[PDB]
């Protein structure tokens, strides 16, 4: 297909810049930002129309110029390439790999911010999972398709009850004869703002296990641009349910300090200068939130199920 | 020499002016309407089209027709000479006393250059301000920054104009007997009325004072730009003399309030956006440059201290006055209420009063060896024995020990003696007899924090020499 | 009895007061700043009709 | 290059026309006087500056040029021993062609351009070099520096200067291409070095000041905070850190404070020596220093500069030890810049991104396989003063969320004149796990089961604090009167140390392992005794007490036969004691 | 429209003690149930749906879990209907938007929940309308308002959100109807702080 | 408050016989100006008047809840607008009910907010006190006449 | 204009107890009393008109009730002033700006009272002025402002309130006059928070 780039640009001010002749770009599409030196940005349009149009940057915005940068579309909608390859694998949180290894050859190709399940088509999560922690095993018991998160401290070991929980989860079939075999889980980990102190615990541990050889990690460090701290759950759970609505597969997804999510949406909240909320948040944080926890549960007819465990740190 | 006729917009304090694109940023300007009446005016905006002019006084009487514009001065600038000693000015250099005007011998800008921080050096000697709760247990040291906390109601007037009266320095007690020092005291008042102006007026005049002192007097209704112009003009002629004449001098800064006040009306007038509880965003730097241009440089014989004095607005230490001024001054001299409507004057309070600069002034051949050790056990009984008189109210007086009685008792007299001295003048071997005449009412042994020497060589005299003077 | 009474029960309930009065003002600052960050955009909008 | 002409002044804010193909937060030069400013927001033909010094007597029309960089430091030979402010300018060649004062303009040389050094080549023409490989060796005080080549650079070696005297600004080796490599480069300060591969945190950083290592150690590249008040030990705990620690290169930097406790630093520092070589500890340090009346631009940007200095020395294969001290200050500035930006606030009037610029300076430390292949690592220390004793500050709540250590300072301890004042029942460590394979092989067998001996009788008496009020602490049972007497001496020998001292400045591990063993020792004879009926009192006067104060102020070399006749002794004491 | 508005004089009847005799409710009033997270809003809401003694019962899951949704439906076809024989779900009207659905949707699944239980009055039967949250409503008017560039009165919420409020609790009574029957509508509504 | 309100309505006279003025006594003409009120309330007002027999005497302005908000401008202003002329025309004593301030109050800040005045405490319009005195400042007692115009307002504290 | 600034020495008696002998103010002070609503401020005001031994009482009525000035002018035409005999009312000026009269006026109202009592002040004589509230000023400036479209400080008021404050007090004090007699103005302002 025929690329196209639009060169008139007019006003760069922090996250966002103005392009005046984009009359044929798509509202939600993604662009590639490229200057003089020939670095490669990317962006993604948030209001189209006939006088201009408005591109806010994946990162920060040193080094542009009105006279050499032009602004090139790549797709309408912002998609991901999906494989059943990508087990095993490490991705840097828009979409790359950091191990080393080629790219992954894709089968479909799945938007990002997906699509809402018909509440006539689902079912009622029913199986028991059994832990391994009394606390939550007889009290707070989990169940299939269940979304949980653990509400954390400032100094509080939740990654390790999280290892914890990921390394000891089995369905006990013999209580109920509903089945037989040992079918292990597949797990999706996401890391967003995590520093290399847990990074470095939690691989270790995975390999420790030996279960990094059936999970997808999505990584974010604490030093990478904040913008893609905002794409990084959305294509772990694009995965998740890829996997599990599509191969039958029961995976587990574990986002990690989704507190930063919430002050990197605040950010850019503040740069829009949009309405906002009860202590400075913008005022659909709710949507945003419910967009995100939504995707997990079960669907009748189909083998799979997806279990979300979150984790969050109270102020 | 050229006249600006091309006004386009007037209304409340500011008005534009057409091509003057030649005005510099800041400069000051002269506005003259059709009866011949002259306003002063700052230029704080300028660009290809028009200039922005915010005007000194009441704008009532202009007019689009027959109003001009025309400039003095590109950069502000203040006329120094040794002859201001013994003068007073009005707070933008114009004299009040109707003495006729100095000739300047050098014309410095008012806003001050940073010193450079490897040419400064540590401050190392004191000065005598002659109060005894100042002297001996908040010490004042040449270069310091030491504030003044007091209420609404409370005398900080005649506080200040008792140090201003007072001061002096004390060769004396230094190494050899060192060699005579010059000294000259600066005063800026900012946001004054009438009577605070006449009190001053006669205070600095009836005692002689005048001869050696520099006043900067700038009343409630006068023009709020010259309230902001004030205390540099005051800190420029301090640095003038000091580091070009080798004097010591001091610097009083009556009231920072009046100029965070005027400084967020200015902020408002020209469109910002305020900060913390409708205050400036910038105010830290602001106050820094202020501030900051105290200290003593090495290679000189010079020194500059101020004294800022502030009301808390409603004894709240954590409102944004008296929070960033903790963040760059060394401690502070809180006066208290409940002293004050007891009868004693000054009410300085000794227990949440604290001097940063304390152990680098006091000392062996600076002041008298035994200092640090008295001012920490008058501290620690002081102390003790203001909860010892909250515990009487309860379990009444026999219940207690010996010692709690005698600390009671010192207490008491402490507050009565030390505290309430009124309008003398104390010399620092009087303060510290004083404070040895208190210590004598306890038992030798329980005077913990104080060496045996010195126990040895000061303990047991009696109260009686300050009895015949409370 | 009163000593344990006054440090368990009385000192909390005041201090979640302190927190939670603090918030309500600060809640309401920035409330009112916005309008004035609205206000001059506003204003600048105003005077570019026509120059 | 690009120029422009003034078009608008207000205030800091300035707008030059015809600066078409400018670029974003570049260096300009703002009217005839030489002031500098960046550039904040483009638009159409105009480009908003800010200028960081004041803008008075400026007018309309005159030039503005831009640099076409941003923001950068000079990188080569020549900045150990040198004093900085906040933008590299160095304060001690200022004050040689300025006075006293500093004035608006003045336009200085971060690495003096005049100095002869004694090149050294490493390589010869034909050779490949990739970027962060080695050209040469230059000495300079106790270190032989390396000149690297930037990490953009790659290339094939034509011609090398032969050994000899050259400046810094003579080329030294030039490439096939035509690119010329000098003894110096810039690097922009908000973009992070690159590595080969971060490492794990699996070796202490040895402090020297025995609680720190002991009870909370920090990992070597790890993180760690230290709050408190005034009079609490703040700045004397990092002054001695930088003598007593095992870093090569130590960089302090301090934000914009008071000008005497700059003064105060700024004359002290010179008269400290080094302890591995008895000279003058200026010999090997890198010191940034503000005041409060400085720009604010310089204040916000100290530690900026401050870490890429240390991760320059860090690719040479040292390891760095760096000390940010207020950054309450460097907050407070950032949130004046943002307040002159119009950002809506957020908190107590902080800009939402306070805790990512935190995170984005916090991230730079940590144990490295440099592009040489060889290894460093660099520590951070960060000072934070709450304002009032506070907690739940802003700063505070983003600063526990990412730091590996916490030493809470009090002044309660203070008041005692108990030194250093940390709070045992406040401060915690993260790397207590992952250092206990390295502790049982390089220490001792049982340090890792020994240390929950003491954190667990330290934790006995915070649960008899409840009852020493109300009843003295004679009138107790000799069972709980042995835990207080215990515990009370682990407060007075091995909690508290003296740096003033010659020999209780600096501790090694095995003393303080030697003290735990004795002190366990010391209890479980003693609570062995009171199983047999024994009055506490002739207890409390054994010979062997004053062996357990004397420990501390053994020498280091001295100390083995010492903890041997300490041992021999205590164990002669209790079992002759019926 | 209606003919006439009448004095509410007997009970509504909802299995719950504390509620039946503490608190009780008439036939055609309106109350309201707020509460924190985790309380029981949804439960006494369903338990409402359940039991009462309602001939039809209108459920407007306006911007809630999904979950909560499935669980009616798969539950109420076996349950028996109190005063019938028949299912429970064949006197129940469902209207289901998320809170992952659009947001623009949640404003008029209210109005169509309302409208619903109007028309079941006029034909002379007892109708129970149950709310599942407004302040989703509330939330949805604010962003609305916000891509206005209206000026919020307070928390961003618009100044006419009261209008609203009152328009929508109205529209409960108990009334005479145009072709001289009588029926009622009885509102709950949770709120979620 | 609304039952409170109807017994003062109902109970309320003056006592001659203690004053001494000599005057016999005739009941209060009655002034109700509803805005947003319910129906549950009006029924109640409405079956108290019938049964105290004050319908006779009394005009009613209602403003239903699901009536358009803007008309809770001008009823205030008509109410006291008949109060007086009845007062101060034909000698009549008038007592004036004023259901809900604070609907009112809404009305104004909804027309102050599309209007962009500028707020003040808790975003009401500036101008609120002005506003209120306009209307509770026409009672009062005027020299030479026999009327007078007394009112009782209700309202809602939030 | 005058001549010359003298220093109050003479005491101003108002009749109350606590006010005369803990807080004390001179003949040409100032002085403000503040409270909420039902704290006595205006019958305070009013007893310092009946009682005080200052020869002119102006009352500046600045948007307080109406009934508030009808007392003034039924009651004080009966009474007798302490220094003279004659009727109290002879020597009292009242300026009246009721709540409902319009909003601009309030601001003239100050300074038509502060001129007279100016005025008297040169004739030898010694005037008390009393202001019923200064908010009100405050509030009208901000209405005005609001129509003027400019950018308020804090609270909405604009900038410059507290200039205008100030110029307001200064006019205060025992003064020389330019006939040579003395004469002397104090000023008592309430503030409504
Ligand atoms: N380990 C220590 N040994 C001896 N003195 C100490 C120690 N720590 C703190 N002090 C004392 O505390 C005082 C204050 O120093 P410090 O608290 O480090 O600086 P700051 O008060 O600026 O935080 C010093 O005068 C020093 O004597
Ligand atoms: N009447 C009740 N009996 C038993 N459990 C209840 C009852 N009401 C609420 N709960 C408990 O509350 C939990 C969730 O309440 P929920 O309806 O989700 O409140 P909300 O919807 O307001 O969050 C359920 O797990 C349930 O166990
Ligand atoms: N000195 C006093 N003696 C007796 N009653 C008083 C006194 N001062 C105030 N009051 C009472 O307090 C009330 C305060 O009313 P007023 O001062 O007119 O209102 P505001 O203070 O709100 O302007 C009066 O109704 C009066 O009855
Ligand atoms: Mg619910
Ligand atoms: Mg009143």
């Amino acid at each position: 297909l025929l690329k196209k780039e639009y060169t008139g640009i007019t006003y760069i001010s922090g996250p966002l810049l103005f392009v005046e002749n984009a009359k044929d770009l798509a509202y939600g599409a993604i662009v590639d930002i490229k200057d003089g030196t020939g670095r490669v940005r990317g962006g993604q349009v948030i209001e189209v129309s006939e006088e201009y149009a408005v591109i806010q940057v994946f990162e920060e915005t040193t080094g542009l110029d009105l006279a050499t940068t032009s602004v090139s579309l790549v797709e309408d909608v912002a998609r991901l390439g999906v494989s059943k390859e990508m087990l095993g694998r490490r991705f840097n949180g828009i979409g790359k790999p950091i191990d080393g290894l080629p790219p992954i050859t894709p089968e479909k190709r799945l938007p990002i911010t997906g699509l809402p399940l018909n509440p006539v088509a689902r079912r009622k999560p029913e199986q028991f999972i059994q832990t391994g922690i009394s606390t939550i095993d007889v009290m707070n018991t989990l169940v299939r398709g269940q979304k949980l998160p653990i509400f954390s401290g400032s100094g509080l070991p939740a990654n390790e009850i999280a290892a914890q929980i990921a390394r000891q989860a089995t369905v006990r079939p013999d209580l109920s004869g509903e089945g037989e075999k040992e079918e292990p889980f597949a797990v999706v980990f996401a890391a967003m703002g995590i520093t290399q102190r847990e990074l470095s615990y939690f691989i270790q541990e995975f390999e420790r296990t030996g279960a990094l050889s059936r999970s997808v990690l999505f990584l974010n460090k604490a030093d990478d641009p904040t913008i893609e701290r905002i794409l990084t759950p959305r294509m772990a759970l694009t995965v998740a349910e890829y996997l599990a609505f599509e191969h039958d597969y029961h995976v587990l997804v574990i986002l990690t300090d989704m507190t930063n999510y919430c002050e990197a949406l605040r950010e850019i909240g503040a740069a829009r200068e949009e309405i906002p909320g009860r202590r400075g948040y913008p005022g659909y944080m709710y949507t945003d939130l419910a967009t995100i926890y939504e995707r997990a549960g079960v669907v009748e007819g189909k083998k799979g199920s997806v279990t979300q465990i979150p984790i969050l740190s109270m102020p | 020499k050229k006249e600006y006729t091309g006004i386009t917009y007037i209304s409340g304090p500011l008005l534009f002016v057409e091509n003057a694109k030649d005005l510099a940023y800041g400069a000051i300007v002269d506005i003259k309407d059709g009866t011949g009446r002259v306003r002063g005016g700052q230029v704080i905006e300028v660009s290809e089209e028009y200039a922005v002019i915010q005007v000194f006084e009441e704008t009532t009487g202009l007019d689009l027709a027959t109003t001009s514009v025309s400039l003095v001065e590109d950069v502000a600038r203040l006329g120094v000479s040794k002859e201001m000693l013994g003068r007073r000015f009005n707070g933008i250099g114009k004299p009040i006393d109707g003495l006729p005007p100095i000739t300047p011998e050098k014309r410095l800008p008012i806003t001050g250059l940073p010193l450079n921080p490897v040419a400064r050096r540590k401050p190392e000697q004191f000065i005598q301000t002659g109060i005894s709760t100042i002297d001996v247990m908040n010490t004042l040291v040449r270069g310091q920054k030491l504030p003044i906390f007091s209420g609404s109601g409370l005398p900080a007037n005649e506080i200040a104009a008792q140090i201003a009266r007072q001061a002096t320095v004390r060769p004396d007690l230094s190494g050899e007997g060192e060699k005579e020092e010059p000294f000259a005291v600066v005063f800026a008042a900012m946001g004054i009325t009438q009577r605070e102006l006449s009190y001053f007026i006669q205070e600095f005049e009836r005692t002689g004072a005048l001869s050696r002192s520099v006043l900067f007097l700038n009343k409630a209704d006068d023009p709020t730009i010259e309230r902001i112009l004030t205390p540099r003009m005051a800190l420029t002629v301090a640095e003038y003399l000091a580091f070009e004449h080798d004097y010591h001098v001091l610097v009083i800064l009556t009231d920072m309030t009046n100029y965070c006040e005027a400084l967020r009306e200015i902020g408002a007038a020209r469109e910002e956006i305020p900060g913390r509880r409708g205050y400036p965003g910038y105010m830290y730097t602001d106050l820094a440059t202020i501030y900051e241009r105290a200290g003593v440089v090495e290679g000189k014989k010079g020194s500059v201290t101020q004294i800022p004095i502030l009301s808390m607005p409603d004894d709240d230490r954590t409102h944004p006055i008296p929070d960033l001024t903790g963040y760059i001054t060394e401690g502070q001299i809180q006066l208290s209420r409940e002293l004050h409507r007891k009868g004693i004057y000054p009410p300085i309070d000794p227990l949440p009063s604290l001097s940063r600069l304390m152990n680098n002034g006091v000392g062996k051949g600076k002041t008298r060896e035994d200092h640090k050790q008295v001012s920490d056990q008058l501290y620690s009984a002081y102390a003790n024995g203001v909860d010892i008189r909250k515990l009487v109210a309860i379990i009444g007086e026999d219940a207690l020990t010996e010692n709690d009685r005698r600390y009671l008792q010192f207490a008491d007299a402490f507050e009565r003696f030390f505290i309430n001295q009124g309008q003398q003048n104390r010399s620092i071997e009087e303060s510290l007899q004083i404070a040895w005449a208190l210590l004598s009412m306890l038992p030798q042994g329980e005077l913990k924090r104080i060496s045996k020497d010195h126990i040895g060589k000061y303990y047991g005299q009696k109260l009686e020499e300050i009895w015949g003077a409370p | 009895r009163r000593v344990n009474a006054l440090e368990q029960v009385v000192i909390p309930g005041i201090r979640a007061q302190i927190r939670f009065i603090q918030q309500v003002l600060e809640q309401r600052e920035r409330e009112d700043t916005f309008r004035l960050k609205r206000i001059k955009g506003k204003i600048e909008a105003r005077e570019a009709e026509e120059e | 290059m690009i120029q422009g002409v003034i078009q608008k002044i207000a205030g800091p804010a300035v707008i030059a026309k015809g600066m078409l193909g400018a670029r974003m937060y570049d260096i300009c030069k703002v009217g005839e006087e030489g002031l500098v400013g960046e550039i904040i927001r483009l638009d159409g033909d105009t480009a908003f500056v800010q200028v960081y010094e004041d803008t008075s007597g400026l007018k309309v029309g005159e030039p503005v040029v831009s640099t076409g960089l941003p923001l950068a430091v000079e990188l080569g030979p020549g900045m150990l021993n040198g004093i900085y402010d906040g933008i590299q300018r160095p304060l001690e060649r200022i004050r040689e062609k300025t006075g006293i004062y500093i004035t608006r303009g003045v336009v200085v040389h971060a690495l003096d351009r005049e100095k002869k050094w004694a090149w050294t080549p490493m390589v010869k023409p034909g050779d490949e070099v990739r970027g962060g490989m080695v050209l040469g060796t230059v000495p300079e005080f106790g270190f032989t520096h390396k000149i690297l080549v930037p990490p953009d650079v790659r290339g094939r070696v034509k011609e090398v200067k032969p050994a000899g005297e050259y400046t810094v600004e003579e080329p030294v080796v030039v490439l096939e291409d035509g690119t010329e490599l000098k003894m110096y480069h810039t690097w922009p300060v908000r973009r992070a070095r690159p590595v080969q591969r971060k490492l794990d945190p699996n070796t202490p950083f040895l402090t020297g000041m025995r609680i720190l290592d002991v009870l909370f150690p920090v990992a070597m590249g790890g993180t760690a905070a230290i709050p408190g008040p005034f009079g609490s030990g703040k700045t004397v705990t990092q002054q001695s850190l930088a003598k007593w620690s095992n870093a090569d290169v130590v960089v302090y930097v301090g934000c914009g404070e008071r000008g005497n406790e700059m003064t105060d630093v700024l004359v002290e520092f010179p008269e400290l020596t080094d302890p591995k070589t008895g000279g003058p500890l200026m010999h090997r340090t890198v010191l940034i220093a503000n005041t409060s009346n400085m720009p604010v631009a310089a204040r916000e940007a100290s530690i900026y500069v401050g870490v890429t200095i240390a991760e320059y020395f860090r690719d040479q294969g040292f390891s760095v030890a760096l000390m940010a001290d207020s950054t309450s200050r460097w907050a407070e500035a950032l949130r004046e810049i943002s307040s002159r930006l119009e950002e809506m606030p957020a908190e107590e009037g902080y800009p939402p991104y306070l805790a990512a610029r935190l995170a984005a300076f916090y991230e730079r430390a940590g144990k490295v396989i440099t592009l040489g292949g060889e290894e460093g690592a660099v520590t951070i220390v960060g000072a934070v003063s709450p304002p009032g004793g506070d907690m739940s500050e802003p700063v505070t709540q983003s600063t526990l969320r990412i730091v590996g250590a916490f030493w809470r300072l009090d002044a309660s301890l203070a008041f005692r004149r108990h030194f250093p004042a940390i709070n045992w029942n406040g401060s915690y460590s993260l790397f207590t796990s992952a250092l206990d394979p390295w502790y049982r092989e390089n220490v001792a067998e049982d340090y890792p089961e020994l240390r929950d001996a003491i954190s667990e009788l330290l934790q006995r008496e915070a649960g008899l604090q409840e009852i020493v009020q109300l009843v003295g602490p004679d009138a107790l049972q000799d069972a709980e009167r042995l835990v207080i007497e215990v515990g009370r001496i682990i407060r007075e020998d091995f909690l508290q140390q003296n740096a003033y001292h010659e020999v209780d400045a600096y501790c090694s591990m095995k003393k303080a392992y030697g003290i735990m063993k004795m002190i366990l020792a010391f209890y479980k004879e003693a609570e062995a005794a009171i199983k047999r009926g024994v009055s506490i009192d002739e207890i409390l006067q054994l010979p062997v007490l004053e062996r357990i104060g004397r420990a501390r102020y053994v020498s280091e070399e001295e100390f083995p036969a010492y903890f041997e006749e300490a041992m021999k002794e205590i164990q002669g004491a209790f079992k002759a004691l019926a």
